[PDB]
């Protein structure tokens, strides 16, 4: 995301920004044909990311590939024009940027920046966990995004390092905007991944905004043990865990991390830090953030935990490998009508 | 250890979404 250029008066302007981008999104800004796709990057449960070299300008950037059969079949039409509309318009220094979209016959097409230093996935399983510094640098660019997306009256639902990327400078960018959402009201969809699931998501009940800042307490759990608060073999396991909602803390845990995770993994929302009277304040004033320049995290002027080692703008040695598979576009438009505005 | 059992479970690797 581009980086920094009161915080009532940014979030104002930030807020008219996105607004005139919601009302009238961007469509249709690319074609196939102007890139060669090099190497898959990565997959998840909807799409397919490669690496491609833009042909103009020699620039290489990440394309997600969704399917629009798969798109329908797996119930995702609503909620991948949610993620198209919505990442079009947003602009935050930690939050990945779409450079373009577009759609043909088969597929729908969102290109963003290429962030080349990996998913923290791969990094956090490698090396087993995070020092609490390392895990510290982290969280805070989570908690500042999702000040500004839930401003925004967007809720984001599915962090995970799964979803957040490592780039050249050593920040964080969320990628996959797959489930996010913008509502004024609750809302009710089972979405997300089954360990980082708040109970109310669970339980069927009606959510908000504050189901992030649940995940937030199961990522940063997850970053500085190696692994998650509630983990099983399969997600019915695990959704029993979750709503016992029992926690267990490392041995290596300071008392400030424990206390900062029972607050957020809090099943009662009267007393969820992200959702009482303070907001995001409880959070950022938290003992286990007394170290953390909020300001100049958002400046990028903090020393990061460790730079990705760069081989080039095509080098993808961060990324696992993944099996390829053509790219088929059929002479029949598929789905065009439901997928209008994409 | 809580390490240990998770290491030799079957969710270490990467997590798909649920939906539906
Ligand atoms: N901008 C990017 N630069 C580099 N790699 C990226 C980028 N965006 C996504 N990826 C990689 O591609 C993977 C899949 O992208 P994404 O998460 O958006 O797909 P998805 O199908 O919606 O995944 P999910 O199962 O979580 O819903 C990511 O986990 C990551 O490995
Ligand atoms: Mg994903
Ligand atoms: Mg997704």
């Amino acid at each position: 995301g581009n980086a920094a250029a009161s915080v009532k008066e940014f979030l104002a302007k930030a807020k008219e920004d996105f607004l005139k981008k919601w009302e009238t999104p961007s469509q249709n800004t690319a074609q196939l044909d102007q890139f060669d796709r090099i190497k898959t990057l990565g997959t998840g449960s909807f799409g397919r990311v490669m690496l491609v070299k833009h042909k103009e300008s020699g620039n290489h950037y990440a394309m997600k590939i969704l399917d629009k059969q798969k798109v329908v079949k797996l119930k995702q039409i609503e909620h991948t024009l949610n993620e198209k509309r919505i990442l079009q318009a947003v602009n935050f220094p930690f939050l990945v940027k779409l450079e373009f979209s577009f759609k043909d016959n088969s597929n729908l097409y969102m290109v963003m920046e290429y962030v080349a230093g990996g998913e923290m996935f791969s990094h956090l399983r490698r090396i087993g966990r995070f020092s609490e510094p390392h895990a510290r640098f982290y969280a805070a660019q989570i908690v500042l995004t999702f000040e500004y997306l839930h401003s925004l009256d967007l809720i984001y639902r599915d962090l995970k390092p799964e979803n957040l990327l490592i780039d050249q400078q050593g920040y964080i960018q969320v990628t996959d905007f797959g489930f996010a959402k913008r509502v004024k009201g609750r809302t009710w969809t089972l979405c997300g991944t089954p360990e980082a699931l708040a109970p109310e998501i669970i339980l069927s009940k009606g959510y908000n905004k504050a189901v992030d800042w649940w995940a937030l307490g199961v990522l940063i759990y997850e970053m500085a043990a190696g692994y998650p608060p509630f983990f099983a073999d399969q997600p019915i396991q695990i959704y029993e865990k979750i709503v016992s909602g029992k926690v267990r803390f490392p041995s290596h845990f300071s008392s400030d991390l424990k206390d900062l995770l029972r607050n957020l993994l809090q099943v009662d929302l009267t007393k969820r830090f992200g959702n009482l009277k303070n907001g995001v304040n409880d959070i950022k004033n938290h003992k286990w953030f007394a170290t953390t320049d909020w300001i100049a995290i958002y400046q990028r002027k903090v020393e990061a935990p460790f730079i990705p080692k760069f081989k080039g703008p095509g080098d993808t040695s961060n990324f696992d490998d993944y099996e390829e598979e053509e790219i088929r576009v059929s002479i029949n438009e598929k789905c065009g009508k439901e997928f209008t505005e994409f | 250890t809580t390490y240990a059992d998770f290491i030799a479970s079957g969710r270490t690797g990467r997590r798909n979404a649920i939906h539906d």
